């Protein structure tokens, strides 16, 4: 199934975990984009005081993220696989606004979608949408438009924690290599060389300016308020 | 009876020997007492600043060993107290009269 | 006694001995591979009080294989990890297909075990001071 | 096999591996192994000695297996009193006999520091000990077949032995690594990575050598094969824990107050009566009639199952008992014997225990017959053994409606032997002072009845680890600079994965004799640097004075790129031998070349400078060589070399 | 007593029962060496008193009874309601039926 | 009923694939939550009598009460004898059996009823030594019951 | 609680609310701008609407001829993230106001707590042999209002309110107490300062703040 | 019981049909009788093929009555040939290119000899690989330490 | 608003509460304002009806 | 850290754009480009002693 | 032990290369050190009496 042309497909959610999907809530487009485009953003904090040639830079956020793309709706009847419909695109783009626009009175809000064409998965938001009418029948049936679209990101706050990793708060254990010293281990761990004395009480340490190279160690946290 | 959560205090000053920073203060200052005349760089590439250092490291780790609580430095390779207490029941009942 | 974070608890396949009147228990990274037998076995709505605990990966049966597939698999065991797996970092996983003829997709996860305690780890001495209710 | 949809989960498994791909870090491995076959579930060896291609740990398992268990492992417990208190001390030394097994420890350290895709050959596979101190040997004519094996095959590039150190003399050791400088010589494309026999001064029989100067009188080769290796030193102490089987391992017990022969005495008495074997011995001694039949036999069996167990328990309190009468040998032997007899009616002497299994097959192929005829419930009685096995326990028992015409019978003689097995016990009571309750029994064992004991003792086993040669982890650190940066990058300054340490400390007063010498046999050393860990100091040939060929990098750069070049010019072989030809191999080998000095393996501002080819008649050719059908191609290489020494100097001015 | 054990090396088939699972409760073992035929359980009940006080809050039960007990003292709640039926029925009759 | 699948205790067994020992663990567990259950069927066959122990005509034998549990798969194997599993009151005397104090828990409860109408039973305590001995257990209850 | 979050009931995607006069919901028409509340000790608690309205096509304003935002009428407040509302606000309408710009046209709705009623009209009184939370209670009680006072150990024999409001006299006898007075939907309760309990979350500088202002002098 | 309906010693399959907790009511497998078979165990490869044969054989009706020679043989391949590339970008054929997922061959020689021609017949072969189902999923876990 | 549902086999009454009202803790006021004593087991012809919350 | 040749810079990133251009037909692609904007960080103990600040 | 490579005082020692005096100037610095040493050894001794 290499040979096997993949179309892109959206579907729409119901919950922010992405389990529950809405009823008869999935497009398969007929025509893939071209290609498409991702955009990041980090921002920092950069006050200054005058008289100085640098300043001290600190990272502030993660800004979320966007996708574009453009789309094309088409029953002329010259593509190869399709068939020319009596309505044209009218059911093409009814079908595509019900899941990507309108507003659902389940959940008082429009639906969430996962974007999936072959390595790309997306979760997001629309925040933006044209559409541009191109080609009619003589008694007005449009058979041809073309479509831009815009796409924010997503991420559950639970989720945002499990993957914000987030570690002087947790405790730690080693194992003594040799070459190995108590005041060097305690800096790389806490930014301090100052802790040794607490780390060897909590070991039961007595000779620690000598240590055995198969011990494992413990290193508590600090104490807050 | 329950195990409790361990952890590690942060106000790390002592001003006694315990404390590495207090003892390298002080040492400077006897140093400039004493000798300001011929020892004036007390930069840290000196032999002389760093051999003070080693020596305040190893007064920490006297001072650590002393504070080490009687029931161990007094204890004997087999256990018990024998030659150090006498126990309750042999220093304090009395004959009956 | 360094890895006392990981904790211990009862075998999943539970065993009960007569040689003394007790149950089998596990612990450290023995525990660890038996709580990932234990997710990936059940369905996201067979807990009672735990309406989303398990995978979906039943989703995929009866279906062909290909790269669209693939990557919607690694996305399912990838969040099934991070939600109900405290303990560890998946590091590859490997999905390819050893039969012509037979039904069979072949999955290999591989993953490293932390050195350092998740704040989402219930594990008796710990949580109280270092991690949620 | 799966029958119904679904998801599995598996614990082992078969992986589909599929493409080769060209490699310049690839070892074969020459030892023993736990078996040898290519079919996972048959009882046949057949890879033993055919090269076979492993991808990891995961296949190796498959086909050659794990680890032996140690025979070496003692543990020994001791009881004293504490102002009236009991304190126990748990001791398990280091082994000091230890298999010579390698092979499975030396692949864990090798994937562990980065190699790929290897070739096994075993020798042989693995044999048993004849005591608990005395460990098997290896067969120095076993390492040499496979040795001329790995010879018939393309792929490998370095040539390792993991139980090379563990042959009875060095002189064999030696031996061994001569014919592989020698094997590499010959076909042009290898390399050969060495040890030293020992990292102590280690006895030959004779007199006591130090192990680097051994190494140089051992290998007494020419440049010529020199050139194609290196060695390194010292030996190091890795993270992998032994294997052994808790079952396999005896507790010594000493203690205050001897209560061994106590315990087992008391265990024997409550034998010796009408609770443990009278009540077994009293009852021991067609669809609807098969079923009737079926039961009856099953209640015999289920009775003879209670006495064979019997049997087995009595068996594990008398070897306490000779175990602990350390003193006074008679009585060792008084119980010894009353032991060996009770044992007569259920060994092959009489075997009470055949009895038992036999009727266990018999009874289900009496159920089963029903399947399809009259016939089988007939047989199963009287053309096969029912009838012959009943008569095993009594000969005629059918003679009378009372059991009678016993000519014969294999029951109740263990009344009698079980009176002289605690008669003989007894006598231990005044005998034995220092053996505790566990003294003579099996770490198994104990569990039931202690556990803060048997979880001290295993945690105390596993404190032993593991220490080994550094060849196979030098073959994985040259597979990750090989990837990394290229084959004409040093293999120093490289850490290694899963060390602790080096096993000795090497001061700079010897390392300078490592790295320059008399004889030029250089040795690399391994190293422990502060806040880095274990590094490899050094990378340098066998021929270290050679003004071409002292680094490793060097010489596999050349045989790597006469490799390539050799295939690339297979395709004019039978092509006329004249100027229309000559020109098609030059442009091609410079084209090779061209590529080699853009990725900075060759030196040189352009390529004037970096290499040149020649070939004709009149430059390399002359007529006679055109009538042999002969064709001379000269080339010629500019190298980049390594730097190995830093010289700093410093000058000032004033403002 | 009542119920078959089953070892995990026989294929299904029963050897003996549960009686050692419940066998560290009584520390007199005289006064269950033929239990299932008691008509006075003072004795059996006063040791029992004394191993529940010994291990509240020790720390030091085997899992399988930990439970066991942790189910007994949640019950105590249902026994707490269900005692109350006999003035509930008194007050039915006095208030509903003879509408006093 | 209320575990996973993957347990292996539920109506549809655990696939054949997975070999005889985990089938084995599966009914020592069953084994094991039956002390779980049996307990708390008592408790649920005792609101079922709650009718008789305050009847007006006539009341149980019994103060406390069992249930057979027969919606699992196995109990015919699981009991060493399924004969109980056929008869709830044989059931209670084997399980509970000499727990259930009824001479004195029948006289609380006789008692109660009777304090409702105000009248009071206390003088057939001695009086009726002097007619029976040990008997006037039993005769007692029976008299408290027909002067309801 | 060191998830690093806040923790709510659901994902906070979608912020609902309701509002309801007289014991029901407004219709469904009337569009709500936005919503405040507050609260602080010694202080009576309040809120307020903002509402779109009003056609200079139509030359009117429905929503302020309707019945539902005229003063004295009783109104409750509940607000959560995706219908998981609780109540925040009960309290009584007091005020409406109109605004008009160039092209802007609202409707203003304030609201205050029960509390109001002890703040209109001056007294004066004699007490005799009461506490201090006698007096409190007495005070409270005269408006219909709930109420749950500490008790004092002093007792007077005679007090003068001169020509003040019921909640002034309260705060005055209050503080020479040590007392702070806390109302809350309809409720006065006077306690002293509990600085013992349990707190109810965390909040961190480098996780859940969006703004921080602190003093010490 | 259900795995002596999936497989059995008579090939004999029956497919399911189960009730899934929080699911409702599926059907469970989807194999024909004859469902050891090496080529025909699946439904949708036999329906596939019924198809497929059935498309062919009417877009060779043009060809019934034309001169049966190389003008003609070269005609017919070429309009076999492009249904099926077409179902073969569909995903219903298998292989990386054309090359791998089917042939024609038509010709004197190769499938035709010089009866044949005297006969009035034409002969025709094709090949197809075709795309099978998954019905397993096997899981496995490893680890190393940090 | 008001609801109802037919009881389907593999339903069970916590799941159904969760996927209505967000959270799985009303199945006690779910069972009463049914009728239910045996909420465990559902039988799988059975209409409820699921009442909203009340506001005030 | 950032080097090439001559060039040597550190500091972080503040701005990314990607955008894919060719595909295989199953979707995989082959062919991308990135832009990319990089801020200079200078921690603060090593900017007094590069501005060697000198009647004082 | 606490001092680095470049004194020359650790058991790794010197490289033949730096020459003899600078091992002599080793030599001397170990003496004038010992001065140190032998109080601390001092007092530790003390606490095992």
């Amino acid at each position: 199934s290499e040979g096997k042309l993949e179309k892109l497909r959206i579907v729409a959610y119901k919950d922010s975990k992405f389990s529950d999907e809405v009823e008869n809530g999935e497009f398969i487009t007929l025509l893939n984009p071209e290609k498409y485009k991702f955009q990041y953003r980090v921002e920092q904090n950069e006050d200054q005081a005058s008289g100085t040639s640098s300043a001290p830079i600190r990272f502030n956020k993660i800004l979320p993220q966007t996708l574009e793309f453009d789309f094309l709706f088409d029953r002329t009847g010259v593509i190869a696989g399709y068939e020319v419909t009596e309505d044209g695109i009218i059911n093409d783009i009814d079908h595509f606004k019900k899941v990507v626009y309108d507003y659902n009175g389940e959940k008082h809000k429009p639906n969430y979608l996962m974007i999936t064409w072959g390595s790309l998965l997306f979760k997001g938001y629309l925040k933006e949408m044209d559409i541009e009418y191109k080609l009619f029948r003589p008694d007005g049936t449009p058979i041809r438009a073309m479509a831009t679209t815009k796409i924010g990101e997503f991420v559950e706050e639970e989720l945002r924690t499990a993957q914000e990793n987030n570690q002087p708060d947790m405790s730690h254990y080693r194992t003594v290599k040799e070459g190995d010293t108590l005041p060097l281990m305690t800096y790389r761990i806490y930014g301090d060389s100052k802790y040794y004395l607490e780390v060897a009480k909590a070991n039961g340490l007595t000779n620690f300016r000598r240590l055995k190279t198969g011990t494992e160690l413990i290193f508590p946290p600090l104490q807050k308020q | 009876t329950l195990n409790k959560h361990i952890s590690i205090p942060k106000d790390m000053s002592s001003k006694d020997d315990l404390d590495f920073h207090f003892l390298r203060e002080e040492g400077i200052r006897y140093i400039k007492e004493l000798g300001s005349n011929f020892w004036t760089d007390y930069n840290t590439h000196d032999p002389g600043i760093t051999m003070l250092e080693v020596l305040c490291y190893a007064i920490s780790d006297l001072g650590n060993r002393i504070n080490i609580p009687i029931e161990d430095l007094i204890a004997n390779e087999e256990g018990g107290v024998k030659g150090q207490f006498y126990k309750v029941q042999e220093i304090l009942p009395s004959a009956p009269t | 006694k360094s890895k006392d974070f990981l904790g211990t608890g009862w075998g999943f396949p539970p065993e009960f001995e007569t040689s003394i009147g007790q149950v089998k228990t596990t612990s450290g990274v023995e525990d660890i591979q038996k709580s990932l037998e234990i997710l990936f076995s059940t369905k996201i709505g067979e807990r009672i009080m735990q309406p989303t605990y398990g995978c979906n990966l039943d989703e995929l049966l009866f279906s062909p294989i290909n790269r669209t597939l693939k990557t919607y698999v690694i996305e399912l065991i990838k969040n099934a990890i991070l939600y109900h797996e405290p303990r560890i970092d998946p590091e590859k996983i490997d999905i390819t297909q050893g039969n012509e003829i037979e039904g069979e997709l072949l999955i290999h996860l591989q993953y490293i075990v932390r050195a350092t305690n998740s704040r989402k780890n219930m594990v008796y001495p710990f949580y109280l001071e270092e991690g949620t209710n | 096999t799966y029958k119904t949809p679904g998801v599995y989960i598996e614990e082992i498994t078969k992986f589909p591996p599929s493409v080769a791909q060209v490699e310049t870090a690839i070892p074969a491995f020459i030892g023993y192994t736990q078996f040898a076959r290519t079919k996972p579930s048959v009882d046949s060896d057949d890879l033993i000695l055919k090269p076979k291609r492993i991808s990891s740990l995961l296949d190796f398992t498959t086909y050659y297996g794990g680890a032996q268990n140690e025979q070496g492992i003692t543990v020994k417990l001791t009881d004293t009193l504490i102002e009236g208190a009991e304190n126990r001390t748990i001791n398990v030394p280091e082994p000091t006999f230890k298999s010579p097994y390698l092979m499975f420890y030396s692949l864990q350290m090798y994937f562990a520091n980065g190699g790929g895709p290897c070739y096994i050959v075993s020798t042989g596979v693995y044999d048993d000990w004849s005591d608990s101190e005395t460990p098997p040997t290896i067969n120095f004519s076993d390492l040499e077949s496979g040795l001329a094996v790995i010879r018939k095959e393309d792929e490998p590039t370095l040539l390792l032995f993991p139980d090379a150190t563990n042959l009875p003399t060095d002189d064999e050791f030696y031996s061994l690594y001569n014919s592989a400088l020698m094997q590499c010589n010959d076909l042009q494309d290898r390399f050969t990575i060495l040890d030293t026999y020992s990292d102590q001064t280690y006895n030959d029989g004779v007199e006591d050598l130090d192990p680097i100067p051994a190494l140089r009188n051992g290998i007494n080769l020419t440049k010529d094969y020199l050139k194609y290796g290196a060695a390194y030193y010292p030996f190091v102490q890795t993270i992998l824990n032994y294997q052994y089987s808790a079952d396999e391992i005896v507790i010594q017990h000493l203690s205050y107050n001897p209560n061994a022969i106590a315990t087992a005495l008391d265990n024997l008495n409550a034998v010796n009566g009408p609770t443990f074997i009278d009540a077994i011995l009293d009852d021991l001694r067609n669809s609807v009639k098969v079923a009737n039949f079926a039961s009856l036999v099953e209640s015999v069996l289920s009775t003879l199952n209670e006495l064979i167990d019997a049997k087995e328990e009595i068996n594990k309190d008398v070897n306490s008992a000779i175990a602990s009468s350390e003193e006074d040998n008679a009585i060792k032997t008084a119980i010894s014997d009353a032991l060996d007899v009770f044992n007569e009616d259920f060994e092959g002497a009489d075997k009470i225990e055949s009895v038992a299994k036999n009727l266990s097959d018999l009874l289900i192929k009496i159920k089963q017959a029903d399947t399809n005829t009259k016939v089988e419930n007939v047989l199963s009685i009287n053309a096969l053994n029912f009838s012959a096995e009943f008569e095993k326990l009594l000969t005629y028992d059918v003679n009378t409606g009372l059991t009678a015409s016993v000519t014969l019978d294999l029951f109740a003689n263990i009344g009698t032997r079980l009176d002289d097995i605690i008669a003989a016990v007894s006598a231990a009571e005044p005998i034995d002072v220092n053996n505790g309750k566990l003294n003579g029994r099996l770490l198994s064992d104990i569990e039931p009845l202690d556990n803060a004991t048997y979880n001290t003792i295993l945690l105390e086993i596993n404190s032993h680890k593991v220490t080994l040669p550094p060849s196979s982890s030098m073959a994985g650190a040259y597979a990750r600079v090989d990837n990394d940066r290229g084959v004409w990058k040093s293999p120093a300054n490289i850490g290694l994965n899963y060390v602790s340490k080096p096993s000795v400390t090497v001061s700079h007063e010897e390392q300078e004799s490592m790295n320059v010498h008399g004889t030029g046999k250089s040795v690399n050393a391994i190293r422990s640097f502060v806040g880095k860990g274990t590094l490899v100091w050094g990378a340098r040939t066998l021929a270290g004075n050679d003004n071409e060929w002292r680094y490793i990098s060097v010489r596999r750069f050349f045989n790597m790129a006469e490799e390539s070049i050799k295939k690339a010019t297979e395709q004019f072989v039978f092509e006329p031998n004249d100027g229309n030809t000559w020109v098609r191999v030059r442009a091609m080998i410079e084209n090779f070349l061209i590529l080699q000095w853009r990725a900075g393996a060759l030196a040189g501002a352009k390529p004037e400078h970096a290499f040149y080819v020649k070939v004709g008649l009149g430059q390399t050719m002359t007529a006679q060589d055109i009538l042999e059908g002969n064709m001379n191609v000269e080339i010629g290489l500019a190298v980049v070399r390594p730097a190995e020494f830093i010289i700093l100097k410093f000058s000032h001015k004033m403002q | 007593r009542k119920i078959h054990f089953f070892p995990s090396d026989l294929a299904n088939e029963p050897l003996g029962d549960w009686r050692n699972f419940f066998s560290t409760i009584v520390s007199d073992k005289t006064l269950i060496s033929d239990i299932e035929n008691l008509d006075d359980f003072e004795k059996l009940r006063g040791n029992i008193e004394e191993f529940l006080a010994a291990y509240d809050q020790s720390g030091k039960l085997t899992p399988h009874l930990t439970l066991f007990v942790s189910f007994l003292k949640l019950l105590e709640t249902s026994k707490k309601r269900f005692n109350q039926l006999t003035k509930r029925h008194l007050d039915f009759y006095y208030q509903e039926i003879l509408h006093l | 009923h209320e575990f996973p699948e993957t347990y292996g205790i539920s109506d549809i067994g655990l696939p054949p694939k997975l070999g005889v020992k985990r089938a084995v663990l599966a009914r020592q567990l069953k084994g094991y939550l039956l002390f779980f259950d049996q307990i708390l069927a008592s408790y649920f066959e005792h609101l079922s009598k709650i009718k008789s122990l305050l009847s007006l005509d006539q009341g149980p034998s019994f103060t406390y009460f069992t249930q057979a549990i027969k919606d699992i798969k196995d109990v015919e194997e699981l009991f060493k004898d399924p004969t109980l599993l056929e008869n709830d009151e044989e059931l209670t005397k084997s399980l509970i059996g000499k727990l259930d104090d009824t001479i004195e828990r029948r006289n609380q409860l006789m008692d109660h009823l009777i304090a409702r109408f105000a009248e009071n039973f206390s003088s057939y305590a001695f009086l009726m030594k002097f007619l029976y001995g040990e008997s006037t257990d039993e005769i007692v209850l029976q008299d408290k019951q027909s002067f309801l | 609680n060191n998830s690093g979050t806040i923790e709510t009931s659901q994902s906070v995607d979608r912020v609902t609310h309701k509002i309801l006069i007289d014991g029901s919901e407004i219709p469904g028409t009337y569009q709500v701008k936005s919503i405040q509340v507050t609260k602080e000790v010694n202080r009576i608690p309040t809120a307020r609407l903002v509402i779109l309205d009003g056609d200079a096509a139509e030359r009117d304003f429905k929503v302020s001829n309707s019945d539902h935002f005229v003063p004295g009428k009783e109104i409750e407040i509940t607000v959560g993230y995706h219908s998981d509302d609780e109540t925040i606000f009960k309290g009584v309408v007091i005020r409406q106001n109109l605004k008009i710009r160039n092209n802007q046209s609202i409707l203003i709705v304030e609201s205050r707590d029960m509390a109001v009623k002890m703040t209109l009209r001056r007294k004066s009184k004699y007490f005799y042999e009461l506490s201090d939370s006698d007096i409190l209670e007495e005070l409270i009680s005269n408006h219909g209002l709930e109420a749950d006072v500490a008790s004092t150990e002093n007792q007077h024999t005679e007090l003068v309110q001169y020509d003040v409001t019921d909640w002034d006299f309260m705060m005055l006898r209050l503080q020479a107490n040590g007392l702070l007075c806390l109302v809350d939907d309809g409720k006065v309760s006077i306690q002293k300062p509990d600085l013992s309990s349990e707190a109810l979350e965390t909040v961190t500088f480098g996780a859940t703040i969006l703004e921080f202002d602190a003093e010490m002098d």
